[PDB]
């Protein structure tokens, strides 16, 4: 949308597949909520203070 | 694959073209998890 990107999907489910294997008790936990996803197209983060 | 169950399988079609030949596929399937499958 002109010069911005929003993110329409999520990989969130296909990682939680993996944690998933032990119940839910990982499912649940904050390691799991902690799951990151790929940057939207060409660009870079930056922290500015 | 993904610390998930899936099958995988190979299936044949027969095919008149007469005479007959065959045609085939690959199919995959996976537990969800409720225990049914896709």
């Amino acid at each position: 949308w002109q010069s911005y990107r929003t993110r329409l999907n999520t990989l969130f489910a296909r990682q939680l597949v993996a944690r998933a294997t032990t119940g839910i008790d990982t499912i649940l936990s904050m390691e799991t909520q902690n799951i990151q996803e790929p940057q939207l197209g060409k660009g870079f983060y930056a922290t500015f203070v | 694959y993904k610390s998930r169950l899936y099958l995988l399988w190979l299936e044949q079609k027969e095919i008149t073209k007469t005479e007959t030949d065959y045609r085939y596929e690959l199919k995959l399937a996976h537990i969800r998890y409720d225990g049914t499958w896709n």
